[PDB]
RNA sequence: ACGGAGGGGUACACCAGACGUGGAGUCUGCGGCUCAAUCUGACCAACGCGCGCACCUCACCAGGCCCGCGCGGUGGUGCAUGGCCGCUCCCAGCCCGUGGCGCGAGCCGUGCUCCAUUGCGACAACGAGCGAGACCCCGGCCGCGGGCCGCGGGACGGCCCGCAGCGGGAGGACGGCGGGGCGAUAGCAGGUCUGUGAUGCCCUCCGCCCUGGGCCGCACGCGCGCUACACUGGCGGGGCCAGCCGGCGCCCGCGAGGACGCGAGCCCCCGCCGUGGCCGGGACCGCGGGCUGGAACGCCCCCGCGCACCAGGAAUGUCUUGUAGGCGCCCGCCCCCACCGCG
């Protein structure tokens, strides 16, 4: 009962996925790599 | 460039056998006369129908 | 008042001429004293007080934009006469560039590779 | 004295919107990028996509409405 | 910096996008705008409820106004179209080819649709509709033509149904090839 | 059977005849931001509030979104009492 | 001016018309392997300080912006070689004997 | 489809050259070995690939709480599937309506030239579409406007010569505009259920968390790289120039690194060492001093210790202008840390 969530470490993960790994936070984006493709295009990340 | 697309070719025709009269044999002027939904394709199209005028006067 | 511009590759070169100066430091104590030479072909194939401020890029790069800044900058004194015809043609029999700039640039990088051709060596083992 | 900040990232959009407010009346462009592999997971040719995003100032110190469009007075 | 909270603004944004398209599926979803909300929709008859509760009672889930515009044209948009053939599934020439014939009326001068999934006995494969003209290549690509893709949680395995829509012919700028000469 | 008043809290971010809405972050403070009890309360009531259809679900990007229905509402009106 | 003579003849020139003994057991940076070795030398960096104080006439020099002045390479560490700067203490030193704003110093 | 069949084309594939790789030490991944575990994928088109492993990330190991001190599952199945990706191929190809030929599988439509099914011109075929091109982005020179940013002009095989177009000259900022983005039809039992509230079917109730360890263990064969093997060099003091955009003053402290506050390297110049594994080369190791952090096994700095290496077999790769190569800087994962990748 006392022991549940002690430890301390970074709470990173995708914010629309929810993975843990690969996650991007240049600029505060705090998405994984894979999410970014499908919705970068309306966040507004285009090609050129 | 080297070849013209008949885009460009079939242009080309309509324009100077509409305007006979308006062309000389010069590309500057035939530019007016052939001003399409781009200044590069216009040039392209200009440059066509600067040779057909003096290809039809001989 | 006069208005002059040089460039080579980012390195621009402003001149003010008035009826001579490189960032204050005067003309034959520029840095590379090697290049001095390639500066003052000009000045010597072809005075005013003229005033230079240059930056960009590197020394080369700085020796050849304060140079066709000073031949334009003299090239713009007479005005409408053969001389101002003919002062360009003994530039350009000295060289072309001496009046146009030179308009290469590096070319960006592409990915697998360090530059803009070379790519990674392709081993099948 | 006023101060007025107005952003967007369409050129088109930002332009229109200093146009028609002089119809009543150094911060320059910068980009946001990111470089990042196509694929999902890391199987083939190494390929890359370049996302990129251009985002503008317009400043304006003064002694339509447009959605996408950002204001801040300071 | 004043652009930290331009980008949260488009973070949101898709956020909502992303949530109505889990939920509005209902009333035909296609899009929205962040400004007070402006969101573009297939019927807002129902959106809006009897006495604009729902309404009101989405406004305050955006806390933890809304105003909507009318899709004018329904069979011209892959998104609203889309959903229909979630909808029906029923078979696939006639489901897919009434989903064409929709958009033709409608005023598309292209469209097609793609399917593929465990279609007959444990193997999928992949129909292609079609039905005019269509383009995918360069920059236009991204101004007439539209394309929308769906997954389908079928009885047996995954259903993917693209429905791509192109239209040369908007209130707007002229394709760079046709020139009309006369 | 927890807590009375937390299980008298949660329902207390509902406006009855009004019209707000609840949402849940699921971190799994480690109190609530509507009022303070612990996510914990929250979510193992509203898993069972989820089964028996007082509130229905929808999700989006690791948030639970509520909605409160008639027969839900019906069912707050004796637990708070109102008319 | 000043700058009309060339600075390899104003420094050493200077230093010639010209004191800690932390200046013994010191190198110049953590790039230099070696102590220098003409012993003129701490009247030499003086000068070249000097040097380049004088002409900076309106803004404010700093010390860090004189580290950053004096600066080579760190290598025979089987890496690509990167810039590293020199000693503060040094220069700051030598600042405050040459002493005798906002921020730094400036001349006269 | 293929042919050690003929014919016609073409590309840094070869020519002419340049810079390399394979030989040494070292970082990193793979195998094989060892292990309580050393979690696992992929064999041109796997192997600095699945965005930086003290903890978490972790899927694996030794233990322990919840419900020492239906539900979830990073369990399986990519040969049950969706989407995304790679590759055939950045190849020049694909295909419809009406008519013609044929019992039918089908065929027709589908020489001269260009980077090109780009076009000229001919034809039992006539007439359309996609892919190509056009388009978008950047960067050169010139104008109006604002205060460099943002709106336009300019370049077209246009001029003059010689024989749809191959050549030679001229002017111009640029000469046949340059670097990129996108990308047809048809598919491959490549790769990916371990990125997800994508997911069918099986199996587990292998769920969540707490501490300690492993993934980094090592005779060994591979691959991608980093620093070298010196005098076209190394060392000591001085001079001074970038761009992708970017904080630094007072001090202490040899240094690294602390406490308090406010808005570039090459190269050049001058000297030294003197062909000697030398002052080339800087691995391996022995003390100290610091930073991160709940925690060093992570990283910096100071003294000392000075390995192998004399230009590398049989083989093998890449490249035509601001290009090769040399020099350095910056961003990503990131508590700390680049030999990596994007620039
Ligand atoms: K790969
Ligand atoms: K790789
Ligand atoms: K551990
Ligand atoms: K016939
Ligand atoms: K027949
Ligand atoms: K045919
Ligand atoms: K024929
Ligand atoms: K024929
Ligand atoms: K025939
Ligand atoms: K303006
Ligand atoms: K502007
Ligand atoms: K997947
Ligand atoms: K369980």
């Amino acid at each position: 009962e006392t022991e549940f969530c002690t430890h301390i470490a970074h709470k990173r993960e995708c914010r629309i996925c929810g993975n843990y790994n690969s996650v991007y936070r240049k600029y505060g984006l705090f998405i994984c790599r894979r999410c970014f493709k499908e919705n970068a295009g309306k966040i507004g990340f285009v090609k050129l | 460039g080297k070849v013209r697309t008949k885009t460009i070719k079939r242009a080309a025709r309509k324009i100077v056998e509409n305007n006979y009269e308006s062309l000389k044999p010069k590309d500057f002027q035939n530019n007016k006369a052939i001003c399409i939904p781009s200044k590069r394709l216009r040039n392209k199209v200009a440059g066509y129908v600067t040779t057909l005028m003096n290809r039809v006067v001989k | 008042t006069v208005h002059t511009l040089g460039k080579k590759k980012n390195s621009v070169a402003v001149a003010f001429v008035k009826a001579i100066l490189v960032n204050n430091v005067p003309l034959a104590l520029v840095r590379p004293e090697i290049l001095r030479t390639k500066v003052s072909e000009p000045i010597m194939i072809l005075g005013l007080d003229m005033n230079i401020k240059v930056a960009g890029g590197g020394h080369v790069s700085q020796i050849y934009a304060v140079r066709q800044a000073i031949s334009r900058g003299v090239l713009a004194s007479v005005k409408d006469e053969a001389a101002r015809s003919e002062l360009r043609a003994k530039l350009v029999s000295y060289d072309r560039q001496l009046v146009v700039s030179d308009p290469r640039r590096c070319e960006a990088k592409k990915f697998g590779g360090r530059g803009a051709r070379a790519r990674r060596q392709k081993s099948y083992r | 004295k006023y101060t007025i900040i107005v952003v967007g990232k369409d050129l088109k959009l930002v332009e229109r919107y200093v146009k028609s407010i002089v119809k009543e009346g150094r911060a320059p462009v910068r980009r946001l990028t990111i470089t990042t592999r196509k694929s999902p997971c890391g199987e083939g040719t190494n390929t890359w996509h370049r996302f990129e995003l251009r985002m503008y100032k317009r400043t304006f110190w003064v002694t339509v409405v447009i959605p996408g469009i950002q204001v801040t007075v300071e | 910096v004043y652009y930290s909270k331009y980008l949260n603004d488009c973070i949101m944004e898709a956020e909502l996008h992303e949530f109505f398209s889990r939920e509005l599926v209902d009333a035909g979803y296609a899009s929205c705008s962040l400004c007070c909300v402006i969101i573009q929709c297939a019927e807002p008859e129902v959106v809006m409820g009897d006495n604009h509760y729902r309404l009101h009672k989405i406004e305050y889930l955006l806390a933890g106004n809304i105003w909507v515009d009318k899709i004018i044209k329904r069979g011209l948009s892959a998104e609203i179209m889309v959903d229909n053939l979630r909808a029906k599934l029923m078979p696939i020439r006639r489901a897919a080819y009434s989903i064409i014939r929709t958009a033709m009326r409608a005023g598309a001068a292209g469209c097609e649709v793609i399917v593929a999934g465990k279609l007959r006995a444990q193997r999928a494969r992949a129909n292609k509709f079609k039905e005019g003209c269509l383009i995918s290549t360069g920059h236009p690509k991204r101004i007439f033509l539209a394309e929308a893709t769906r997954h389908i949680k079928m009885r047996q395995g995954v259903i993917g149904v693209k429905v791509r829509i192109y239209n040369p012919n908007i209130r707007g700028a002229v394709m760079p090839d046709k020139i009309e000469i006369g | 059977m927890v807590h009375i008043p937390k299980a008298v809290y949660k329902a207390v971010y509902a406006h009855l005849y009004e019209n707000a809405s609840l949402a849940l972050k699921e971190y799994w403070d480690e109190n609530g931001k509507l009022c303070n009890p612990t996510y914990l309360h929250v979510n193992c009531i509203m898993q069972s509030l989820e089964s028996r259809g007082v509130v229905k679900d929808t999700f989006a990007w690791r948030h639970h979104y509520y909605l409160l229905t008639e027969k839900g509402e019906q069912f707050i009106r004796k637990e708070l009492d109102l008319t | 001016s000043v700058t009309r003579v060339p600075a390899d003849v104003f420094i050493n020139s200077f230093a010639a018309h010209l004191c800690p003994a932390f200046t013994d057991y010191v190198k110049t940076g953590v790039s230099r392997q070696y102590a220098p070795r003409d012993a003129d030398w701490f009247y030499i960096k003086a000068a070249s300080v000097i040097r380049h104080f004088y002409i900076s006439g309106s803004h404010s020099i700093g010390v860090a912006g004189l580290a950053r002045k004096y600066s080579s390479l760190q290598k025979g560490k089987t890496t690509p070689h990167h810039t590293k700067r020199a000693s503060c203490k040094v220069i700051r030193s030598i600042v405050s004997q040459f002493l005798g704003g906002e921020r730094g110093r400036h001349i006269s």
